[PDB]
């Protein structure tokens, strides 16, 4: 049927999701309440990751978490207060 | 807004799988018949055509798509 | 070898992308469900005149990165 | 009337290219000959920028430069 490549990529994604379940679950545990808190935290993880050395895949994974942070703020953004 | 050790390790293991995944590399190399724009257009919808979502599919799509941008740019 | 000059250059480019009201208005006008088809169109329509520079690339990067955000807001 | 947004976005890009000509030129001045030379320098510029604070636009510009390095390797040096 149509979309064999997309399905293959969907299968590969499901496998990655399956094998690294804990790694993705860890991404849901550092959500930030505001854009400023997300930019701060995104910077801290990015800085740590680059200090450990990076490859193309690591930059892609970093941006994956970044969109997880952005999506949380974009749908459920707070307004400071907790400090 | 602080603890990062565990997340960093998680991103290293996910990122390293994507960076060394031979199948993903083979697929990127199999669409070197031009229009990376149209292939992305197709795979982006086809990979979520079953109504499922997870961030393994997202990062797989990010990786595959980020390589099509490189090829797209290699035409000028 | 040296990054401070480049760093400030990237700050200036990025801040224009982040504050350009016209760009933000275009991103907000492509709500209404379908970020996938809008990117498909803009990506080709942007280079239909046969010209290329990295000002267009980063503008497309910014525009596209915001459509990904919207797309994720449905699923 | 076909391709207006795309052409509108192209106009913004051209204006950005003109106003920040010197800035884009600085990107070409720091191109790298190999992949790992690109990953090293990309690391140093990213960390330098991150030390100054970032917003969405600043990340996009960093990834713009990242693709500039990447494209140069994916075409020339390091064949
Ligand atoms: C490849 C090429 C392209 C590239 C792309 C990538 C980039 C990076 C990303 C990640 C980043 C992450 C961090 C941040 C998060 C948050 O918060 O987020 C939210 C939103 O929403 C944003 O916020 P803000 O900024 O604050 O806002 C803006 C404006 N408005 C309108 C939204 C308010
Ligand atoms: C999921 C996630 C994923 C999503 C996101 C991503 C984004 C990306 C964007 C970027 C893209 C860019 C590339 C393109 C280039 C061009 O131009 O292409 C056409 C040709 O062909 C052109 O051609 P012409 O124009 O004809 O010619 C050229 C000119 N010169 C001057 C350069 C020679
Ligand atoms: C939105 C999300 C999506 C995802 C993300 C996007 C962005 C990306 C980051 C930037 C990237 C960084 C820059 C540098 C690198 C380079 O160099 O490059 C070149 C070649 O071409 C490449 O290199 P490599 O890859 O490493 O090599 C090839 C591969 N193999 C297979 C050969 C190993
Ligand atoms: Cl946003
Ligand atoms: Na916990
Ligand atoms: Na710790
Ligand atoms: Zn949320």
């Amino acid at each position: 049927t149509m979309g064999q490549v997309g399905r293959q990529l969907a299968i590969i994604g499901d496998d990655i999701n399956r094998r690294y379940d804990s790694e993705f679950q860890t991404m849901l545990q550092h959500l930030q309440p505001t854009a400023e808190n997300a930019y701060e935290y995104f910077t801290k993880i990015a800085t740590s990751l680059f200090e450990s050395g990076i490859n193309w895949g690591r930059v892609v994974a970093l941006l994956g978490f970044g969109y997880r942070l952005a999506l949380h703020v974009y749908q459920h953004g707070g307004s400071g207060g907790s400090g | 807004d602080a603890s990062t050790k565990k997340l960093s390790e998680s991103l290293k293991r996910i990122g390293d799988e994507l960076d060394s995944n031979m199948e993903l590399q083979r697929m990127i190399a199999a669409v070197d018949t031009d229009s990376p724009r149209e292939v992305f257009f197709r795979v982006a919808a086809d990979m979520f055509s079953d109504g499922n979502f997870n961030w393994g599919r997202v990062v797989a799509l990010f990786y595959f798509a980020s390589k099509l941008v490189l090829k797209a740019l290699s035409t000028k």
